[PDB]
RNA sequence: ACUCUGGUUUCUCUUCAGAUCGCAUAAAUCUUUCGCCUUUUACUAAAGAUUUCCGUGGAGAGGAACAACUCUGAGUCUUCCAAUUUUUUGAGGCCUUGCUUUGGCAAGGCUA
């Protein structure tokens, strides 16, 4: 859109998009680059489809990575986690008197 | 105005509008010539060394300051 | 000054944005590195869906999560650069196509 | 860039004000400016004749002031 | 830029027992409540030395800071931080 | 540095304040920003917080505060002045308001920390009532105003009428609570402080004020602060302030100056870092370096906020002003706190702070160090100076002016104070200080007071610490290898010490259980169990709540019990006692210390009883605020009185251990009123002994008891949960799948979240927060906190009802089950025998 | 409002890597349990130990770029205060004693 992407449509689907442009990019390496927040919004605007709409975490209560690696621990699983197998058999202490 | 701040922490006597002697290790000034002086021996005349500490001289009452000793360590 | 210009709002929502949108600057990532669909299994399953995604949700947090736990700190290494050394022999020549 | 002094403490209070000529006077202070002049209400003079001379109303000049001391409790 | 150390330092020293010496020789030994920027000394609980060695006992006392020869202040202050 | 000690010595450039406030409203980033502020070299990272003052692993890893911090800091004034003070950074959850009494106790001032989006919500009303129970100053701080900007972008003018509204409903609350109208809490008063604690945004209406100032000159800071709040607003014709808009669309003089700067200053940074940035950065007098510059937001607006706001001298001087010194706060802590009284010549020793009086701390925090087997005191100085190195007499919780056994004489090492992590040592500690006191670790239990030995034998202790609730969790606890259990055994005697209001208790059975208020307080424990103080596996039984037993009806037949000498016969009547009345001893309405005249005239009035049978009354019961009440009934007529009164007391003891265990569930006898109807006292002393009538007492009690048709009190948890809207339907269904019962549900004032406020068993509450939170996708969150006991359905006496295993019964045969498999768990007999 | 401040890019090399080297993620070897089991070679899946590989940061050294002044900062950098509160004055003159280092000092009373 010309108007929506007005920063990034020079350069968006360039092979290195900001390569030579020194304000943003430290050199032909191609490394530290520096932008603006409105061609930042407009990646943002344009890139809402591949990320999910999550404000916080409070999302992935039981569902991140320490709840994950307790459910290994711990020879269960969540629901929705996955399934590993036991970090210690305890085949005869699995079932205690 | 480093004419005083070349002045700091060097022990100084302050000759006063009554005539009494400050001898105190110089501290702190400002535009006003308040000077702050700690561990400050008041001399008066024969000559004495009444023990103060932390003197806080108002300007208005300052003539004349000048060295005794060197910063101690 | 006045209250809000027309970038105020878009800096507001490049806030809570997720980690790559919410960079005034950064550093550059192959694009190997970059997983674009990392985020899209680290949530829970959509409903109304078959079991065969759901087995494939549970798969991919079990690789994810053997990758993030059997992590290992990089070793100490003095630097010796591959195709580097290569121009340097009189063996190999550079050009671009 | 002026202060005024600060007494709100003091207002409404029964003060003995030294002033400057080895002076003392007495009374209820009404008010101040930055310049710390004090306007007194029920102002006994009380020189060191030793006797107490009540005038009222009366405006002191804030240069002359030495001392305040709140006989009243505040 | 504006405001100096030691007036600094005397308003580090409310709340303390400061001794403020005034134009009229009398010395005042007792509690400093308030300082302002002029040496306006509002103090309290105040032990009074006299020109002549007379001890009295004013337990509120408003000093004008135009009047003030010297306060000597306590030595914990020299470890204030502005005197740094 | 020296002079952070020399401060100590003048008692009122100390303030001794606890920082409270519900979960996650700031307090531990308040307490970060102020260290950073004082201390250079400490700065947190820029995604991540500074975790400062939190040192326990779980404080991290969990993120919620577990364990109150001690932070001694110096700190200028607005005017200045260098002050000291000392912080308890308090835990904000609900589970462990205990952790805030233990520093509340010690605290002259409280600063109360609310979430400008959130609200009050519930931590922050008990919080409130509680510190007004121990009538300390309040202080209100709104922290994360930024949320107001960065996240609702409310109009400044409906950012005004939110902090309005929740300064107004806290003040209301606390006139609901407090009686003394001096407590009325405004920001032009100094009361109320605005932060965002994240930004680094530590400002009140004298600071800005001051800000002004200096950014002009010749600006009287304080009669414009007193200008800066209200239906106020400004003139710029007449550079006048008015009662009345001078034009028809002005803002209000709070809008006006100071919601708008931190608007413009907040977009100016979020929004325009390249393009406007610079221009209003150089019109502030704020000067950021190119690299400054380069941060990312978060990182640039701390910066930028800290640069201009400068220090938080907004907080420094709201607590000099309205948060008393211990010198002149020491009053009312003494008039509250000391058992002996301001009245006795101790009391008046220590109502001075005096340094050089009688010494006297009272400490009412344990600490664990590193190894964990060395406990450190942690208390405040309350008269004199205690010295390292020293000998000291600790008292106990039961010490009394005559009963010498609860002291002990301890030599106090190396003592220090306590600045979160780290703790700077010192030779001595003089009055009104916070200290940590070494090698008195074996002594103290829990509230203890320390006094000097060889002086001041007449010295009491301090009140034991009260908790705003009742603590109903209780969880069985055994070791795996029993040929180490005595580790495990140790290992309880330091929770007991580290947690204030944990109760281990050792059953019949012998099942060591413990005492916790929710999930999260015990989850807490038997962490610190496992992993810091034994280092030995451990075993969990099922959580279970504990059970009240209560009366519904008056006794058929007035029961009767004999002494083994068959001389001394007491027949008693048990009868339930009246609404309110059991919360009104609760409360301490009405105490047995009160003189007869007075618990009469409010028996008779207020609850319509007999002026004769108010008189009646003889004790409470099972502690003097026991919700159970002995009434004598023998009638004069036929019943000697003197006589009577000399085995009273006995009857007295036999009652309360009655209404301490009770027949049916082994304990806790609740709301139930008992009439002695009949007393044959044996004529000589030796027959009417406390060891033959106390056990003829609770045989009497427990007939009387059980004859009337009891039932069983499980606690009632009020839940309050603020979620999203969507989520409220959800969150009804899972409380009706726990039996719970849905009271309120209000949507936030300033916010899209309601907030619904139920009523759910305590035994069906287990699992309810993670239940909420993973059914509605982490939106509904929830605390638990106990509210009162309730009768469950059911009849425990009813034999004709079968208890199948492992399967949950319904409510009418819930009592049943309630009562029966208590019963297993204690070791007692299959049915409560009615002969016994 | 000033003199000196001296660039950044890029190609290499040499060491150190603490830190998510890496907001990403492999393989092999070895050792334990394993699952298959029938011989190697592939393997099943968890733990533990190294290793190689695709990468990374910093430091130092050597080039080119290529210009170049400057950026920037050390600072004096420069364009106004006599009316109570400090720095544009209540200042100066007389009397008694203790000692006079016979110059006079100290205290008090004064007078203006």
């Amino acid at each position: 859109d010309p108007e929506e992407d007005a920063p990034v449509l020079d350069w968006f689907y360039d092979h290195q998009p900001l390569r030579d442009s020194r304000k943003y990019v430290n050199g032909s390496t191609y490394q530290r680059w520096q932008f603006t927040l409105p061609m930042m919004s407009t990646l943002y605007r344009l890139a809402n489809q591949l990320l999910t709409d999550l404000v916080d975490d409070n999302y992935f209560y039981l569902f991140d990575l320490k709840a994950f690696f307790t459910s290994k621990a711990l020879n269960m699983a969540i629901p929705g986690g996955p399934k590993f197998e036991p970090l210690v058999r305890d085949i005869n202490l699995q079932d205690e008197d | 105005s480093s004419k005083m701040l070349q002045h700091i922490d060097y022990r100084m006597r302050c000759i006063l509008q009554d005539g009494r002697i400050f001898i105190g290790t110089f501290k702190a000034f400002d535009k006003h010539m308040n000077l702050i002086l700690c561990d400050c021996d008041e001399f008066r005349k024969r000559e004495e060394k009444r023990v103060l500490g932390l003197v806080l001289l108002r300007g208005e009452n300052l003539v004349s300051m000048t060295v005794e000793g060197p910063p101690p360590k | 000054t006045p209250l809000y210009t027309d970038n105020t709002a878009n800096g507001i929502a490049l806030l809570w944005a997720p980690r790559p949108f919410n960079l005034r600057s950064g550093r550059t990532r192959r694009a190997l590195d970059i997983p674009l669909v990392k985020n899209w299994y680290r949530e829970h399953c959509p409903a109304g869906q078959p079991v065969k995604v759901r087995v494939s949700y549970q798969k991919l947090l079990k690789y994810y999560v053997l990758n993030a736990l059997k992590h290992r700190p990089p070793k100490a290494q003095k630097k010796r650069y591959l195709f580097r050394s290569f121009k340097a022999t009189k063996f190999f020549q550079s050009t671009k196509l | 860039k002026a202060h005024p002094p600060e007494l709100k403490k003091f207002m409404d209070k029964k003060l003995s004000l030294k002033l400057n000529g080895g002076r003392h006077v007495q009374g209820i202070l009404r008010g101040f400016d930055p310049f710390m002049n004090l306007v007194i209400d029920e102002c006994v003079e009380m020189a060191t004749s030793g006797q107490q001379n009540n005038i009222g109303m009366v405006v002191i000049r804030g240069n002359s002031i030495i001392m305040l001391e709140a006989l009243e409790r505040v | 830029m504006s405001i100096g150390v030691p007036i600094k330092v005397l308003h580090e020293a409310e709340g303390h027992i400061v001794t403020c010496e005034t134009n009229t020789g009398e010395v005042y030994r007792g509690k400093l409540i308030e300082a302002e920027d002029n040496m306006n000394c509002q103090m309290s609980n105040i032990t009074v030395t006299y020109r002549d060695g007379r001890v009295a006992q004013l337990e509120q006392v408003y000093i004008r800071g135009s009047k003030i020869r010297f306060l000597i202040l306590p030595d914990m202050l020299k470890n204030a931080p502005m005197l740094k | 540095m020296d002079f952070l000690a020399d401060l100590m010595d003048n008692s009122e450039l100390i303030r001794n304040v606890t920082l409270c406030g519900h979960l996650h409203h700031g307090k531990t980033c308040f307490v970060d920003c102020l260290i950073e502020q004082t201390h250079p070299e400490i700065r947190k990272r820029y995604d991540q917080d500074l975790c400062y003052t939190d040192i326990l692993f779980t404080e991290q890893e969990r993120g919620v505060g577990i364990k109150s911090t001690p932070v001694t800091v110096v700190l200028p004034d607005t005017k200045g002045k260098s002050y000291l003070f000392n912080i308890m950074d308090t835990p904000g959850h609900v589970n462990f308001s205990d952790e805030v009494t233990a520093g509340l106790r010690i605290s002259d001032g409280v600063v109360l920390f609310i979430d400008a989006a959130e609200g009050v919500m519930l931590n922050t009303e008990r919080l409130i009532k509680h510190a007004v129970q121990e009538r300390l100053a309040v202080t209100v701080c709104i922290n994360k105003i930024d949320r107001l900007i960065l996240e609702l972008k409310l109009p400044p003018t409906d950012a005004y009428y939110k902090l309005r509204h929740i300064v107004d409903e806290v003040n209301g609350l606390i006139s609901m609570y407090s009686t003394d109208e001096n407590l009325i809490l405004s920001p032009l008063l100094g009361n109320v402080c605005f932060s965002s604690s994240q930004y680094s945004i530590c400002f009140t209406l004298g600071s800005f004020a001051k800000i002004y100032a200096d950014t002009f000159g010749d600006i009287n800071y304080q009669e414009f602060a007193k200008r800066l709040w209200g239906d106020i607003y400004f003139n710029p014709k007449t550079r006048k302030f008015t009662k009345k808009a001078p034009t028809s669309s002005s803002q209000r003089s709070f809008v006006e100056f100071i919601l708008e700067p931190l608007y413009k200053i907040l977009a100016q940074v979020v929004g325009d870092v390249d393009t406007s940035l610079p221009r209003t950065l150089d019109e502030l007098g704020i000067h950021l370096t190119k690299e400054e510059l380069k941060l990312n937001i978060r990182p640039l607006l701390r910066l930028v906020c800290k640069k201009f706001f400068g220090e938080f001298t907004g907080f420094v001087d709201m607590c000099v002003q309205h948060i008393p010194s211990p010198k002149v706060g020491a009053k009312p802590k003494i008039e509250h706190t000391y058992t002996g009284g301001v009245d006795s010549d101790l009391g008046e020793a220590m109502s001075d702070c005096d340094p050089d009086g009688p010494l006297m701390c009272h400490t009412t925090k344990m600490y664990s160090t590193d190894d964990g087997v060395q406990f450190h005191a942690f208390g405040r100085v309350l008269s004199g100076t205690i010295h390292a190195g020293q000998p000291v007499k600790v008292l106990g919780e039961n010490y009394t002016l005559e009963d010498e056994e609860d002291s002990q004489i301890c030599t106090v090492g190396r003592l220090w104070i306590s600045v979160a992590r780290y703790h700077i040592e010192v030779n001595r500690v003089p009055a009104g200080n916070w200290v940590l006191i070494e090698g008195v670790d074996q002594p103290i239990v829990k509230t203890a007071t320390i006094t000097e030995p060889r002086g001041n034998e007449e010295a009491q202790i301090f009140r034991p610490l009260k908790f705003n609730t009742t603590s109903v969790i209780k969880i069985a606890v055994e070791p795996v290898n029993p040929s180490e259990l005595p580790k495990m055994l140790d290992g309880l005697r330091k929770v007991n010490k580290s947690y204030p209001s944990l109760t281990t208790k050792v059953e019949e059975s012998g099942e060591h259980v413990i005492l916790g208020t929710g999930e999260l307080y015990l989850d807490c424990v038997m962490h610190d169990l496992r992993k810091m103080y034994s280092e030995i596996d451990i075993k969990v039984a099922d959580p279970v709540v504990t059970f009240c037993e209560t009366v519904v009806e008056t006794s058929s037949l007035k029961c009767f019990a004999e002494t083994p000498n068959k001389k001394n016969k007491i027949t008693m009547i048990a009868e339930p006692l009246e609404k309110g009345l059991a919360e009104d001893i609760e409360n301490e309405v009405v105490q047995i210390t009160w003189n007869r005249k007075k618990l009469g005239e409010f028996f008779q009035t207020k609850y319509d009883w007999d002026l004769l049978a108010a008189r009646s009354i003889w004790a409470f019961g099972p502690d003097a605020t026991g919700p159970n009440i002995l009434v004598d009934d023998t009638l004069p007529s036929e019943v000697d009185k003197a006589l009577l009164g000399s085995v009273k007391d006995s009857i007295v003891q036999g009652f309360q251990w009655g209404t301490r265990e009770g027949p049916l569930c082994d304990e806790l006898i609740r709301n139930v009123k008992f009439k002695i109807l009949d007393a044959v006292v044996a004529q000589e002393p030796l027959h009417r002994g406390g060891g033959q009538i106390i056990p003829t007492a609770r045989r009497v009690v427990y007939s009387a008891f059980l004859m009337a048709t009891p039932r069983l009190m499980e606690p009632y948890y009020f839940v309050e949960v603020q979620a999203p809207a969507d989520c409220v339907s959800a969150v009804y269904t899972v409380l009706a799948r726990r039996r719970g019962h849905v009271t309120q549900d209000a949507p936030i004032p300033g916010s899209p979240l309601y907030t619904i406020k139920a009523f759910i068993p305590a035994i069906d509450s287990f699992g309810f927060e993670t239940d909420l939170r993973t059914h509605t996708q982490g939106q509904a969150f929830s605390l638990s906190v106990f509210h009162h006991w309730q009768i469950v359905p059911g009849d425990p006496l009813d034999k004709s009802i079968v208890i199948r295993p492992l399967e949950p019964q319904p409510a009418p045969h819930l009592a049943r089950e309630f009562m029966i498999k208590t019963r297993r768990r204690k070791g007692l007999s299959e049915d409560v025998s009615i002969s016994k």
